């Protein structure tokens, strides 16, 4: 009576004390990669597309103004409580991210490189995979808690700060990480869902990008662009470091958005988004599952901007409408315009997803509000309700890879860091916007008889190459950015890099609210709505080692 | 313990028989695939002579399994051990009674890594409500059953791989073939991965009744009851990698469940009269029953840690299925009886019963069946005054149906089954009805159909059996001697059989169907001896003598030729027995070729092969050259059984005989020839060291050969053998304790016994397995020694 | 106490009277494919495999002559009985493939064209299934049973005959099902599992082929060659009617037999083994499980013949040693010899399908029995152990289509005609036999390193293009079968077609005898080994209505 | 059009064993009762089901996973408790009026 109490022992599990064991490391770090699509839900998409409707880009969509409200007060910047229950949420599931990635980073320390090779490479997956999430609730929050220490102990989370380091150390600790990676990733990796030597270069750009529009005030205002942080972009987007890994555009745009076409040259890294796989349903991308149309019975959420829309007009010679695009709405027959729209958001009379079958029209089978949230569709994660890709659960999705870093983001990145830098080369950087938007003005593969069988009159061009001021070449870049990654839900983080988030959303929302009617009482105000509250739960359980951010408390 | 087996090849032997069957066929022995090297060379008269062999140290050249003189039977095999317990408590009360019992019962099987438990309880009870014309009551037992079931067939495939595959690995792993070595696994590693695949198996049934009794003679009574059970376990699929057996890496676990549940009910009328000389009983009565089954599983493949507390399907990452079906059936049964004696000397009953089933449509449902039983007890008649060395002599005589109803619950159905694929089949034959029609080559739910399982029968009805049977029983002398004289005459009609299809109907053409008629008469003559001595010493032995004769009357065409009854195809069976046989007759072995040529052509015949009788005369050996070789019915079958009282000893003797009875056997296919199977170098009996020579002439055996070009596996009188035999079932003695020492405990009898099973066996001579009445076995029944007492207070 | 015995209903199953529905006739028609992939086993393939082994391609291979000697009896034609199990399976499991093609037909039947437009595509989908299994009953028995109506009720199957129909109205009864497929299948079948209308045609061809060398007398013996018979094989394989379903010859040989390639343009008609498909373990061509080499552990039958090997040789410019090629072995360094060689068997020395990380040796690891059946593998129906596509069961096996007919056969079914009509159009009959004996020469794609790695010398060539005398013709035509086709299990079946059974596998007797010893005893008896006999268990079954074959009784 | 069945199957098996030993007393006006025992408890329990879809008829007397031709799913886990116990008592009362 003392062995009788011994004897029942855990079934189905492993043991913390071991799953440490070799037998198991790669189980864990699959399961790393694995959260990227199995942690979110509708209303946390790893996309961020649900934030995003804070962007001139998107409006929320859905039934109406109740529907998912908590969601409208952040697409006027009015009405965000600290309470709510998505920011919470959000910051919870990447923080879950972290945990798997660190869970395997522990049991990979203890490998001997002698017996098991691909350690560094193994390490290097999965600091990466650290990186990718600490990167984008840095985009969401700013103060953020910087958990990369694998092997510290479940007590000493509750005396961590996201004040142990300033603004500028945050970024330069998530750098950190893709630098690693970078210095140990493979050139290529035949199992493409694990980032290439590339995908870390990219990304270690991407993260000195952001890091470079300095924000060390006690607030959210530039305080400068620092010189060397742009410098570290313009040596991991060098072309020869991408040429290793084979990365390159697509010869059409559309490309990058089609099930027939996953894993091309332009998909630097990408989250694996599959079917028929043994789960109970796929692995499907199911934080879409807000945003396909009505056709489809539900929901009809992240819906385009006619901002947007009229965003992709050109001007007779092929280039924005820079000071008089939003004047005048888009009208297919008298209108130039850029193609790059007719892969983003599909407009009524035209065929979604590419499939004559489907024409979208101005209707209750189009627009679940009957026109408050107007009549848009955003193609870019939606499908052809013919896929095989295509199935419902709760909610329907598919199996289409979501592209994390696409590679014209690569070119336009450096394009940004030269123009940034003023070292002359700035035609350099011209000739990388002119990469980009040359693939557009071709990128007509799928509707080349689209001035036939609707009118549309196509123009894009390319940019004299000479000499221009860096305010002229920004004002190009930024553009090129709006008509290249709309509803990639980057809008907003880009406004807020440079430090234009109040300017341009409050013109966006006196602008649009003409057109849509939830914007006419929306307001943005300055350092503060740049970021999202760190949710009071989280505050609440750290006794006090928390600290929120400027104009929360 | 197993007492015999059959005696299979060692290492050596095995290396002897094949090289006999090589030099047999003139093929060089030394070329064998198998790592034996033979030393040998011809005699004076230019006969091969083996004179000596050498085996490597390993059966592989990188030396990973050692060569072996493995007895696999004894490796799998071992003492098993029963033991039982039971412990039970009676009251007895003027308005009521209540029983009790617990019991334990755990057997150790005789086969390694099983073993079986029951716990059982029964409780019974009845309650006398208004004194002696209203009762209660009801009886239920409850039982607890867990189990490890040896695989099917585990035996016999432990005699079929060879000697030479070790037990263990060079390392300590499991032992397997190398090479050419038969593809079959290691029987010792085959029940070790079996351990662990345990069910649960619960079980109640019970009853509860009212019993009115309104006046006299008169009772209603109605019974409720219920039977369900529920079984459960996990099957465990651990990888193996044994030599060349492999699993690949597979692991699955499978997790069943199956459930049975059984509920009757029933009313009842009896009255009973008596007028003196005549009685006369009346009853009536209704029993509707109903069972309904169900049973269902879960699969799931890819387990981390290989062991049972980890393999559940929450825990599995492959890929998983799931199983699961249900059947049930309805009885509906309405019975009369009524008995009557003049004046117990004239006995008469009358019986009638209407039953239906739910297996059968509307147009079968119900069969009537009667009865007729008559009596005459000649000894109480006047004129039997006479005789007083006679105190009993009844004539009975009866004639009465009853029906038999065992088939399946979808008999009368066509069956169209999805069977997509998901179930385990060797080699193939799934029959799944899931297709690539798209060339996709898979990674998703294919589309699927329906396959025919069964094809239905709109006239399927009632096997009716017609029962007559005539006796005489009588007692002399003071009671020391009864005896018996029966005969009985069992006739059944439109017997019911899953008959198959003809090919070219193809899939799913089986069907249940009424198919002909068969007879069964025979003699039963028991006689008994009972007297004590006056010296100390009762006997009461108590013999049984039956003769028994079957034959088939009519079969529909079709099934006469099929040959379901008998005559294997060539001949109809319509005036034979039942199961008799038809095939050729082996005439011996030819012993030079002009024996070859002085013989039928035919088209394997060789010297050493088995010569088969030109039955027609046609000159060739050929299908027609079959006859009626075998019969099943024993020329007659006995038992007697002895009981000797001395001294409170007790000793008991339980004989059972069957005289002058055809066997038929596979069993000389793996004991008398290298060649008669179709799998290769399996091990093989020890009788082919016997087998015939030019070294060794005069022997029924025929020549060790690595071809059955002779077709020897033909149905043939080499098959059939003399399975006579006698046995002693039980042998016990046992003591009983004076209740002059007993009753000092407080306790009434205590009571000492052992016995014994299956001692002893005396067989025919010309009979060459293992146990007579058993004949496709190459083992026999383990023998049991029993310890026991029946403590009683 | 009557509705009582009424209430229990059948569990998971459709009954007869409801089967007939039309929501279920295409799971019907699926059901008639599926049992072309599930309804054999290791010992009665589909591909003939087993039977084949009569042939001078092959040996049967195993532990040695006790593993499966009924196929022993077969492969030196001595000690074959009426009796076997196996002739009766294979008897049995063709017709069974026949029941589901007819319980599809009958309910197809009773459509209605106006609301089911693809009824008689799906009816002929139906014969088309119903001639390939009477075809191939055919070549094994001759005096087959023609179960060709689908409206016959269960009892009528008991007085069916093999001898209703003359040997000629058999091949007739077979023709009649392939020319309805031909009339009503479409051109392409996107679902690729579905004979085309092209595949029909290239049946019906080989059908009027077959018909073509009569037997009509009482025996086996050769009758005559039907002109008009041979004139219906030449309007079917028609370039023009193969054309308009695209069909072709590979680039290279060695497509016909990778997974990588299935249901390429040479792949008329295959059948759709596959993997990763619900089914407990995969689709595989289980039947193939015997046929996998010792370096899997089991079990090296189907092995291929010094014999066929040698007829690989060529003659220093190209072309096949008539006289003399099995005089001497092959030697890859002294010898020319044709690429088809290194596409059909393994030879010790050189690469497993292609994998030279297992490379074939004279050893106990590459042949069960220690030398008996020689060091030859098979490779057509084999894979690279490496491959996804190969999984165990109680056998090893692959998802590796199963090619019925080869647009090679289609070509070299085609000269055949030509050759035996003599209308002077021999000379085209060369020239489709060099569009075949071209390909094999170019088709060194996975090979190309052998002259420098093993010292191979290629050689094949054309034929000059001339007059030739009908036999020389006949002798370039059945030598390229012999290169074309071995170990596909046509061989034994061409033999018996052109009535030469009985002088060549008896000279390949004597010729092989001394190569290897199962043949010292063997004998094929004229009018009687031809076919295999009717099993007797059928003939028992049908109470006098079938009749044997000549020579079996 | 999705359908599937699920088939669930649960088991839960306690047993208990306690022995206990009891002594009373009385003299005069004292009155005294002291009591001594164990018990053993286990508890084991087990679930597990099949999951399947796709079925041609959409009737409980179809649909058992034999019948399904779309995917399926293997549910299943198990978990246990034991208890040891020991425990005494002791009852005392002077004139039934001190307890
Ligand atoms: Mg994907
Ligand atoms: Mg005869
Ligand atoms: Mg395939």
């Amino acid at each position: 009576c003392d062995d009788f109490l011994d004897r029942q022992v855990p079934q189905g599990i492993v043991t913390g004390d071991q799953i440490a064991s070799p037998e198991y490391v790669d189980n864990l770090v699959i399961s790393a990669y694995a959260i990227w699509a199995t942690g979110d839900d509708i209303n946390s998409s790893f996309s961020l597309w649900n934030y995003d409707v804070r962007s001139d880009d998107c409006y929320k969509g859905g039934s109406g103004t109740e529907d998912g409200g908590v969601f409208n007060a952040l697409e006027i910047s009015k009405g965000i409580n600290t309470t709510d229950w998505n920011i919470n949420d959000i910051w919870k599931r990447l923080y879950q991210c972290i945990t798997r990635a660190n869970t395997a980073l522990q049991s990979l320390d203890q490998m001997d490189e002698k017996t098991y090779p691909l350690k560094n490479q193994r390490i290097a997956e999965m600091r990466f995979l650290r990186g990718h999430a600490h990167f984008m609730l840095k985009q969401l929050f700013k103060k953020i808690v910087i958990v990369n220490d694998e092997n510290m102990e479940p007590d000493a989370y509750n005396e961590l700060s996201n004040t142990t380091y300033t603004n500028d150390e945050q970024w330069q600790k998530i750098a950190d990480d893709f630098q690693f990676a970078y210095d140990n990733l493979p050139e290529v990796q035949i199992e493409k869902g694990r980032p290439a030597q590339a995908a870390a270069a990219a990304y270690l750009a991407k993260t000195y990008l952001y890091k470079a529009y300095r924000q060390d005030g006690a607030d959210n205002a530039l305080t400068g662009i620092n010189e060397e942080d742009l410098k570290q972009v313009v040596k991991y987007t060098d072309p020869l470091i991408m040429a290793k890994g084979g990365y390159g555009l697509e010869t059409d745009y559309s490309m990058n958005f089609l099930p027939q076409y996953e894993n091309g040259a332009e998909s630097v890294w990408a989250i694996q988004y599959s079917i028929n796989d043994g789960t109970y349903n796929g692995n499907l991308n199911w934080g879409m599952g807000l945003t396909t149309p009505q056709i489809l019975g539900c929901c009809d959420f992240h819906k385009p901007s006619q901002n947007l829309v009229n965003a992709f007009k050109t001007d007779s010679q092929g280039k924005p409408l820079f000071s008089t695009y939003d004047n005048e709405n888009y009208e297919v027959a008298t209108d130039n315009v850029d193609p790059r729209l007719f892969h983003t958001v599909g407009m009524p009379g035209f065929p979604y997803k590419y499939n004559e079958g489907y024409i979208i029209q101005k209707n209750d089978d189009w627009s679940r509000s009957k026109g408050l949230y107007g009549y848009y569709v955003s193609l870019k994660e939606n499908v052809d309700p013919d896929c095989d890709c295509l199935k419902k659960g709760s909610y329907w999705a598919s199996s289409l890879n979501h592209i994390v870093i696409r590679y014209a983001d690569v070119l336009l990145m450096r394009a940004e860091a030269l123009i940034q830098l003023n070292d002359g080369r700035i035609t350099d950087a011209i000739s990388l916007i002119n990469e980009v938007r040359s693939r557009a003005a071709g990128s007509t593969m799928l509707i080349f008889n689209y001035k036939e069988d609707y009118g549309v009159n196509f123009k894009v061009t390319p940019y004299d190459l000479k000499a221009y001021a860096q305010d002229e070449a920004m004002k190009m870049l930024k553009w090129e950015r709006r008509v290249e990654f709309g509803m990639e839900s980057s809008r907003f983080f880009d406004l807020v890099r440079w430090g234009e988030a109040k300017d341009v959303i409050n013109a966006y929302y006196v602008t649009e609210a003409s057109r849509c009617s939830i914007y006419k009482n929306a307001g943005f105000t300055e350092n503060k709505n740049e970021y999202l509250p760190v949710p009071f739960e989280q505050i609440s359980a750290s006794n006090g080692n928390y600290t929120q951010n400027f104009g929360w408390a | 313990m197993y007492q015999s087996k059959m005696n299979v090849l060692n290492t050596e032997q095995y290396g002897r028989a094949m090289w006999q069957a090589y030099v047999n066929d003139g093929e060089n022995p030394n070329g064998n695939a198998l790592g034996y090297a033979y030393n040998w060379g011809y005699n004076a008269d230019g006969n091969p002579v083996l004179y000596g062999m050498t085996l490597s140290k390993y059966l592989d050249s990188k030396n990973t399994m050692p060569v072996a003189d493995t007895d696999w039977f004894d490796e799998i095999t071992r003492t098993g051990v029963i033991q039982q317990y039971n412990l039970s408590v009676s009251n007895g009360s003027e308005k009521g009674s209540s029983f009790f019992s617990l019991g334990y019962y755990k057997n150790l099987g005789v086969i390694k890594d099983t073993d079986f438990d029951r716990f059982s309880a029964r409780m019974n009870s009845d309650y006398k409500l208004i004194d002696d014309i209203l009762t209660i009551g009801q009886h239920f037992t409850l039982n607890r059953t867990s189990e490890v079931q040896a695989p099917g067939g585990i035996i016999e495939t432990a005699l079929d791989i060879p000697s030479a595959i070790p037990v263990y690995a060079s390392d300590g792993s499991w032992g397997g073939p190398v090479g050419g070595w038969p593809d079959r696994r290691n029987p010792r590693a085959v029940l070790e991965y079996n351990k662990d695949n345990r069910y649960t198996y619960w079980r109640m049934f019970g009853d509860a009744y009212v019993n009115l009794t309104p006046f006299k003679g008169f009772n209603l009574r109605s019974t409720f009851g219920l039977d369900y059970a529920n079984k459960q376990a996990r099957y465990f699929t651990y990888p193996y990698q044994e030599g060349t057996q492999t699993n690949n890496g597979k692991s699955a676990v499978e997790a069943k469940q199956e459930h049975w549940t059984k509920w009757m009910w029933n009313a009842i009328a009896t009255y009973q009269l008596e007028v003196g000389k005549h009685r006369g009983d009346v009853m009536i009565g209704m029993e509707l029953n109903r069972e309904d089954d169900s049973h269902f599983s879960g699969y799931k493949e890819d387990f981390s840690i290989l062991t049972p507390d980890y393999m559940w399907p929450d825990a599995g990452s492959g890929t998983a299925q799931a199983y699961g079906a249900g059947e049930g059936y309805s009885l509906v049964s309405f019975f009369g009886k009524m008995n009557y004696s003049y004046a117990d000397r004239y006995l008469l009953s009358l019986t009638l019963r209407r039953d239906g089933s739910s297996r059968f449509g509307k147009n079968h449902r119900y069969a009537t069946f009667p009865s007729v039983s008559l009596g005459w007890r000649i000894t109480q008649e006047n004129f039997m005054k006479e005789l007083t060395w006679l105190d009993d002599l009844k004539l009975r005589a009866s004639w009465g149906q009853t029906g038999n109803q065992e088939i399946s619950n979808l008999a009368r159905y066509t069956i169209y089954a999805p069977n997509y694929g998901t179930t385990d089949s060797f080699g193939g034959q799934s029959y799944g009805t899931a297709y690539d029609i798209t060339g996709s080559n898979g990674g998703g739910v294919l589309p699927s159909g329906f396959k025919r399982n069964q094809i239905g029968n709109d006239n399927i009805k009632w096997e009716t059996t017609t029962q007559t049977n005539v006796g005489i029983d009588f007692s002399l002398f003071k009671q020391s001697l009864y005896g018996s004289l029966e005969y009985y005459y069992k006739k059944a009609t439109d017997i019911l059989t899953e008959m198959a299809g003809v090919g070219v109907l193809g899939e799913g053409g089986s069907r249940w169907i009424n198919s002909g008629a068969m007879k069964n008469q025979g003699f039963e003559f028991n006689l008994g001896y009972r007297n004590k001595t006056a010296f100390g010493l009762t006997y009461d032995l108590n013999g049984n003598i039956s003769t028994y004769r079957n034959e088939i009357l009519e079969l529909p065409e079709t099934v006469a030729a099929n040959g379901k009854f008998g005559g294997n195809g060539v001949k109809s069976v319509v005036g034979h027995t039942y199961g008799a046989q038809v095939g050729y007759i082996a005439d011996g072995i030819f012993k030079s070729q002009d024996e070859v040529d002085n013989h039928a052509t035919q088209e394997g015949a060789a010297v050493g092969r088995i010569r088969y009788r030109d039955i027609d005369h046609n000159g060739v050996i050929d299908e027609r050259d079959q006859n009626w070789i075998y019969d099943p019915t024993p020329s007659f079958s006995y038992g007697l059984n002895i009981y000797l009282e001395y001294k409170n000893f007790d000793l008991t003797m339980f004989w059972q005989g069957v005289q002058g009875v055809d066997i038929i056997s596979d069993v000389k296919k793996k004991s008398d020839f290298w060649s008669a199977s179709n799998v290769g170098f399996l091990n093989k009996g020890t009788r082919l060291l016997n087998a015939w020579s030019p070294t060794n002439p005069n022997s029924d055996i025929p020549a060790l050969t690595r071809s059955d070009t002779n077709n020897e596996q033909r149905v043939s009188t080499y098959f059939v053998e003399n399975g006579s035999f006698l046995k002693l079932r039980n042998i016990q003695l046992g003591y009983t304790v004076p209740a002059v020492i007993s009753k000092k405990m407080r306790m009434d009898r205590l009571r000492f016994y052992c016995s014994a099973q299956n001692l002893l066996t005396i067989k025919s001579k010309n009979f060459t397995g293992e146990d007579p009445e058993n004949p496709n076995f190459s083992y026999p029944i383990p023998v049991n020694i029993t310890f026991g007492l029946n403590i009683g207070f």
